[PDB]
Parts: structure tokens; sequence; C-alpha cells
């Protein structure tokens, strides 16, 4: 039989996003002091 | 040794620090003081740092 309807379910839209950064950091060579 | 001020790399005598005292000081530098010691901050342990 020709299925005029089939359970296609809900319409759901998934969006994938990417976030990129480049950072340059300067760090002090702190002494080991109590 | 004790050293001259103008020439810091030149021995000019002997310190009175004995071998026991030297090794005790080196041990305290290696491992630090007890937490109740008033001089605790002076020697951070090299075993930790």
């Amino acid at each position: 039989a020709t299925a005029i309807l089939r359970p296609i379910g809900l319409h759901v839209e998934k969006f994938q996003q990417t976030y990129r950064k480049k950072w340059r950091f300067l760090t002090s060579a702190n002494a080991n002091v109590i | 040794y004790t050293y001259s001020d103008t020439e810091p790399m030149q021995p000019t005598g002997f310190a009175t620090l004995t071998s026991y005292e030297y090794r005790d000081g080196l041990k305290i530098a290696m491992y630090g003081y007890d937490n109740d010691s008033p001089d605790f901050a002076k020697k951070p342990p090299a075993d930790a740092t």
C-alpha cells in the first residue's frame, strides 16, 4: 500500500556554532615565597 | 668559608659553622620549618618548590 502519510515527527532545527580566539599572555616568573 | 667584600669569590677565612650545623641548615632548606615555627616563612621547602 502507498503510504500517504508516515511518522516524520517534529520539525527541529539544530545549529552548531564555533567560537575562536587567539590570546598572547605575559607571565611573571614569581619567586616561591611563603 | 668567609669571603672578602671586594672579591666575593675569594675566601678570606673560615666560618665557625660546623658540619652538624651545616647539614641541619641544608635539611631545613630542603624541607622547611614546622607550621608553628615563627621563622616558618624564611625557608620555603625545596622538596615542595
